[PDB]
RNA sequence: GUAGAGCACUGAUAGGGCUAGGGGGCCCACCAGCCUACCAAACCCUGUCAAACUCCGAAGGGUCCCAGGUGGAGCCUGGG
RNA sequence: GGUCGCCUCCUAAAAGGUAACGGAGGCGCCCAAAGGUCCCCUCAGGCGGGACGGAAAUCCGCCGGAGAGCGCAAGGGUAGAAGGGGGCCUGACUGCGAGGCCUGCAAGCCGAGCAGGGGCGAAAGCCGGGCCUAGUGAACCGGUGGUCCCGUGUGGAAGG
RNA sequence: UCCCCCGUGCCCAUAGCGGCGUGGAACCACCCGUUCCCAUUCCGAACACGGAAGUGAAACGCGCCAGCGCCGAUGGUACUGGGCGGGCGACCGCCUGGGAGAGUAGGUCGGUGCGGGGGA
RNA sequence: CGCGGGGUGGAGCAGCCUGGUAGCUCGUCGGGCUCAUAACCCGAAGGUCGUCGGUUCAAAUCCGGCCCCCGCAACCA
RNA sequence: CGCGGGGUGGAGCAGCCUGGUAGCUCGUCGGGCUCAUAACCCGAAGGUCGUCGGUUCAAAUCCGGCCCCCGCAACCA
């Protein structure tokens, strides 16, 4: 379960989502990745989930790498509760991507292996997604 | 990083540039002493006088008397008569002192 | 300016045997005690008695200097210590009334001390300099036991032109700072 | 019904605006007195026919008309030169 | 102020007008208040002291 | 001083390196040699995040001067 | 239930201004030195060396632009001082106030300069409290000290 | 009117840190001395005064080198004033004008003003 | 703001009217008695009598000011 | 969800207001009495103050969040 040991401030406003990634776009340490097609705030939830699903696909073996952080603090008001009288608290934490954002990474596992692994991943994600691999152009970045 | 020697001099230079006057400026070197007088608007020297432009020598502060004295003439003579005194990093006493003192009496006003 | 006796042996025995040691060209090059402060880092006077000039009186004795105060720079609870809190002495010693208080001390002071073995070699500063420490006070020639209450320590300093420990090293075994390995 | 418990908030006040800033700009002409920056510190200097107020607000010495300059290190400066 | 940060008058002692007010902690400076001030009225300089306010 | 962007500050941050200390075993302990597919401050490299972070920074916006602009423009006083 | 005035920061969309029972914090004091001035000094922190002495007391060395300090919350500012020490001092003045900031009013804010009588400084100069932005309360009613202006036929007195 | 030095401004790191070398005729500095003026919460360190035996070791001036620091295009892109289009919708896209930040190439061991002293 | 009366040893305290004694109880210390416990009994340490100035041979005792705690009554635009 | 109170040696309570200093009763452990147990007498140990942060030279004590316990509230339809 991700989030930070500590922060600056508890309640962090929502904000929208504009334009593609603004970095972290290209395969910076394994073979493959998984990017993101569609913005989204992706849970600290979900990231573990895909973590796990991985793991256990190509159970021991391999590294998985992990470009994305759940730094956002998430906020619900109760059920059943009128509106004002104070933000809602926080529930969780979320990772915000936008397109072109790698989101995980894997490496020293077989070709055929990544591919499953990473589509598994992809498929516990809210948003579509596509898995590459490194090139030339990754490299030169 | 800084002098404190550094330090003085900004400190009690700032002071005087903000109150406009003409600036009496001094050095004072081992072996001689030096006052030139600044417009510090267009930044020029309109008159000096030195000990060692001077060819002069007898004991210092009898001798820095002197050049503030001539400073003067050569100074009322261009029409000046208002003027600030710059103390640089030197204590206003003996050596410098002298300078103003003669100065003074040779015509300046400050 | 007043002649004096270890002067005479920096000036003539110490220095020419520093050159002909590292080769200086220059003559300043050669290395030389700049100054030698005392510091009894007592504040066992500090919400206590004034009765540090007691130590005060001792110190000037040594010395032949007046010694300054030294206070609280910041306060901390676990030393019971208020900023500005006298804690102190401190007397810098430069040209010949340095000269003299290190004649007493490498002729009278460090031989009359309770098994003394040698200094510190490895207590060099790292860029020419030397710091050692004193626990009695009475070891001092012009301190009788009668004046003394009770003991009191002080930190020397020694701040050398030396560029570095090995210069150091020289310029103060050849004065005669006896060291111990 | 529907009115269930909901809550209260710890903070939510603020102080009144102060409307800080430049008050007259290069090239505009000014009476002697004139205000020509309110600031909170000097991220303004004064400079040539300019004096500085208790809480740092800049004025015009003279009439003039306003010059700004960048100094670099050695800060911003208000200038007013007058005029002949 | 406070009970002990307290308000004053400024009395002149050579023609006993009160000329200026002010204040003061009592337990830190708990002597009257000696201080030379303008009087407009001997329109020179007094020693000014403090008077119950 | 925003959008964007950035990590120089205040914090956050994944991996690696390096490395105080902390933990497990060894020597067995008195002090020291520990070696460590563990925990980890500072620091370095890769890679990022922030309304109350900014080494940076547009487009725009504001005001001033000059020019065009004669409009159910504009400005001053007063009644509704 | 919470809140009600003032201050700081964000929200605030690069002038000013801008709402919500939006996100965070403060104030209702304080200082006769924590004020004026003249003169001098420069931090925090790191590494090395040093009796008692430690993570940290005081001393030495080298590094260091400001990450310290500036009574207090935060911001801005700031060592070319607003910070640290000392000397002398009371401008924490009186009578005014060209000109502006702000602004519905009423308030609030900055202010050169003139006269009086002073302070510190050789001098230029600075000084009408405090690095700045909170530390507050209209009018009515009454108290106290002045002044000697009105005071019911006149002089006092009551009262203004 | 070219060169060196001294005082002093301006541009505010392309000027700085660090390294190596050079300079004492002159200037300047360390230097010599504590009688006098002045001074140290202790110390002639600093400030100050009277000097000129020594030295350019330090400091400073002038060079040289690109490890650091600093500066940094062009090209392209983000974003955007204005004008539009596609999609149920999330969001994308077009014209017109403006246009970063990062990074790449690359630059840098300062440049200049006024006065003073000394040179060829 | 105006009145009234206190401060006396570690705690509470009459001494103050009527100027010659810092006294009482409780508290702590030592000793006696005690199944012990208390109570009883002998001794003992412990104070500028709030301050400062003043009348007096001398005053906690009497005056002036001042500090402080309690108390009394009234006012609060 | 709201408002008020609380968590301190094994048990039960003080100390927080006003920052520096940890108390009480019980229990416990060691030694007495007694043939022995208790009652009784002498002497001792035992907490790092719910948990995270923050203020401060310094925090049980002041400030924010969280956890557990306790009391009150939860109405008009
Ligand atoms: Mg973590
Ligand atoms: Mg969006
Ligand atoms: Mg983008
Ligand atoms: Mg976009
Ligand atoms: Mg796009
Ligand atoms: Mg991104
Ligand atoms: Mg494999
Ligand atoms: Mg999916
Ligand atoms: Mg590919
Ligand atoms: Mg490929
Ligand atoms: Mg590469
Ligand atoms: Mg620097
Ligand atoms: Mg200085
Ligand atoms: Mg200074
Ligand atoms: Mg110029
Ligand atoms: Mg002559
Ligand atoms: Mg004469
Ligand atoms: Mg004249
Ligand atoms: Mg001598
Ligand atoms: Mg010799
Ligand atoms: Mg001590
Ligand atoms: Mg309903
Ligand atoms: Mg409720
Ligand atoms: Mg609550
Ligand atoms: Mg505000
Ligand atoms: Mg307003
Ligand atoms: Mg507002
Ligand atoms: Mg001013
Ligand atoms: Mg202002
Ligand atoms: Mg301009
Ligand atoms: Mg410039
Ligand atoms: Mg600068
Ligand atoms: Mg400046
Ligand atoms: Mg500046
Ligand atoms: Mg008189
Ligand atoms: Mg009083
Ligand atoms: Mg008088
Ligand atoms: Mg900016
Ligand atoms: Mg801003
Ligand atoms: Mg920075
Ligand atoms: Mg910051
Ligand atoms: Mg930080
Ligand atoms: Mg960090
Ligand atoms: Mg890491
Ligand atoms: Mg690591
Ligand atoms: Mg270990
Ligand atoms: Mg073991
Ligand atoms: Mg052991
Ligand atoms: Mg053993
Ligand atoms: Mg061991
Ligand atoms: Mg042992
Ligand atoms: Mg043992
Ligand atoms: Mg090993
Ligand atoms: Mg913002
Ligand atoms: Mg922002
Ligand atoms: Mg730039
Ligand atoms: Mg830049
Ligand atoms: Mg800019
Ligand atoms: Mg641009
Ligand atoms: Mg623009
Ligand atoms: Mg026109
Ligand atoms: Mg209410
Ligand atoms: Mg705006
Ligand atoms: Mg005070
Ligand atoms: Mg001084
Ligand atoms: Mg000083
Ligand atoms: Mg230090
Ligand atoms: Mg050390
Ligand atoms: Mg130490
Ligand atoms: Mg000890
Ligand atoms: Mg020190
Ligand atoms: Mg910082
Ligand atoms: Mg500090
Ligand atoms: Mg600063
Ligand atoms: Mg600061
Ligand atoms: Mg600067
Ligand atoms: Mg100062
Ligand atoms: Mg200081
Ligand atoms: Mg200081
Ligand atoms: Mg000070
Ligand atoms: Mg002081
Ligand atoms: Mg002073
Ligand atoms: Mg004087
Ligand atoms: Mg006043
Ligand atoms: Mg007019
Ligand atoms: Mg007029
Ligand atoms: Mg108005
Ligand atoms: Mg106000
Ligand atoms: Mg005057
Ligand atoms: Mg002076
Ligand atoms: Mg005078
Ligand atoms: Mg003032
Ligand atoms: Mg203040
Ligand atoms: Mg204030
Ligand atoms: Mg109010
Ligand atoms: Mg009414
Ligand atoms: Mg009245
Ligand atoms: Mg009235
Ligand atoms: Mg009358
Ligand atoms: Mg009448
Ligand atoms: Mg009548
Ligand atoms: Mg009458
Ligand atoms: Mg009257
Ligand atoms: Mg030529
Ligand atoms: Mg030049
Ligand atoms: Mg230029
Ligand atoms: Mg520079
Ligand atoms: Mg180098
Ligand atoms: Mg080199
Ligand atoms: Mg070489
Ligand atoms: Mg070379
Ligand atoms: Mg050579
Ligand atoms: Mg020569
Ligand atoms: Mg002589
Ligand atoms: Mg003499
Ligand atoms: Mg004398
Ligand atoms: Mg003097
Ligand atoms: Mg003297
Ligand atoms: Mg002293
Ligand atoms: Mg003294
Ligand atoms: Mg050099
Ligand atoms: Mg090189
Ligand atoms: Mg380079
Ligand atoms: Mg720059
Ligand atoms: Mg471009
Ligand atoms: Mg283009
Ligand atoms: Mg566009
Ligand atoms: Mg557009
Ligand atoms: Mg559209
Ligand atoms: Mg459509
Ligand atoms: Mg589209
Ligand atoms: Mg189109
Ligand atoms: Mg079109
Ligand atoms: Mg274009
Ligand atoms: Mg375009
Ligand atoms: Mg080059
Ligand atoms: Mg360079
Ligand atoms: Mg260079
Ligand atoms: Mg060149
Ligand atoms: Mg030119
Ligand atoms: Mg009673
Ligand atoms: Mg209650
Ligand atoms: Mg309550
Ligand atoms: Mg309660
Ligand atoms: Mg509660
Ligand atoms: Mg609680
Ligand atoms: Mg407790
Ligand atoms: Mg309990
Ligand atoms: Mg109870
Ligand atoms: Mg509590
Ligand atoms: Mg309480
Ligand atoms: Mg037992
Ligand atoms: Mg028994
Ligand atoms: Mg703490
Ligand atoms: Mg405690
Ligand atoms: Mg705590
Ligand atoms: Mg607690
Ligand atoms: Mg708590
Ligand atoms: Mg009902
Ligand atoms: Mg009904
Ligand atoms: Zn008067």
């Amino acid at each position: 379960m991700l989030m930070p040991r500590r922060m600056k401030y508890r309640k962090q406003q929502r904000g929208r989502l504009k334009g593609a990634t603004k970095g972290g776009d290209y395969v910076a340490f394994g073979d493959f990745g998984l990017v993101a097609l569609e913005p989204a705030w992706i849970t600290a939830q979900q990231i573990e989930a895909a973590r796990v699903a991985m793991v256990r696909h190509f159970r021991r073996g391999g590294k998985i790498f992990i470009r994305i952080f759940p730094d956002k603090p998430y906020t619900k008001k109760p059920l059943e509760v009128r509106m004002g009288k104070g933000k809602g608290n926080v529930e969780g934490y979320v990772a915000v991507v936008k397109p072109g954002r790698v989101m995980f990474e894997v490496a020293g596992v077989t070709e055929e292996q990544a591919m499953e692994a990473l589509r598994i991943a992809g498929h516990k994600l809210p948003i579509k997604t596509k898995i590459v691999r490194r090139d030339a152009y990754d490299e030169a970045q | 990083r800084l002098t404190a020697y550094e330090r003085r001099k900004f400190r009690v230079r700032n002071r005087i540039k903000r109150t406009g006057r003409l600036r009496l400026s001094v050095f004072r070197s081992l072996k001689h002493i030096y006052a030139q007088i600044i417009d510090d608007e267009k930044g020029v020297t309109l008159v000096s006088a030195s000990s060692l432009a001077l060819k002069l020598k007898g004991n210092k502060t009898e001798v820095a008397r002197q050049v503030g004295r001539a400073l003067a003439e050569k100074a009322l003579a261009l029409g000046i008569k208002q003027v600030a005194f710059d103390r640089g990093p030197y204590k206003y006493h003996g050596r410098v002192k002298a300078l103003a003192e003669g100065a003074r009496e040779g015509g300046l006003e400050f | 300016p007043l002649d004096l006796a270890l002067k005479r042996k920096y000036y003539e025995e110490v220095r020419p045997e520093l050159i002909r040691r590292f080769g200086y060209q220059n003559v300043w090059e050669v290395p030389r005690l700049e100054k030698v402060v005392i510091n009894q880092g007592l504040g066992e006077a500090k919400e206590d008695a004034r009765i540090l000039e007691k130590a005060a009186q001792e110190l000037a004795l040594i010395t032949g200097q007046k010694p300054a105060v030294t206070r609280a720079k910041k306060s901390i609870s676990n030393f019971k210590l208020r900023k500005g809190m006298p804690i102190g002495l401190r007397v810098t010693l430069r040209r010949d009334r340095m000269w003299i208080f290190l004649e007493k001390l490498l002729n009278v002071a460090l031989p009359r001390i309770r098994d003394f073995r040698g200094l510190n070699p490895n207590s060099f500063d790292g860029r020419g300099n030397y710091n050692l420490g004193l626990r009695e006070q009475l070891i001092f020639p012009e301190i009788t036991y009668d004046m003394v209450d009770a003991l009191r320590g002080m930190d020397i300093a020694v701040v050398t032109t030396a560029e570095t420990d090995e210069e150091a090293r020289a310029l103060l075994e050849l004065l005669g700072f006896p060291f111990r390995k | 019904a529907h009115k269930k418990g909901l809550g209260s908030t710890r903070n939510g006040r603020d102080s009144q605006a102060k409307r800080l800033g430049v008050k007259r700009y290069e090239g505009q002409v000014v009476r002697a007195g004139n205000i020509l920056v309110r600031q909170r510190g000097t991220r303004f200097k004064p400079g040539k026919n300019v004096g500085m107020g208790r809480d740092f607000t800049l004025f015009a010495l003279v009439d003039g008309v306003v010059e700004f300059q960048d100094r670099g290190r050695l800060g911003r400066y208000v200038h007013v030169r007058p005029l002949a | 102020a406070s009970e002990v940060r307290i308000k004053l008058l400024l009395e002149c002692t050579e023609c006993k007008r009160r000329n200026y007010a002010t204040e003061k902690n009592k337990r830190n400076t708990p002597n009257k208040l000696e201080l030379r001030k303008y009087c407009p009225w001997c329109r020179k300089h007094t020693v000014h002291r403090e008077v119950k306010i």
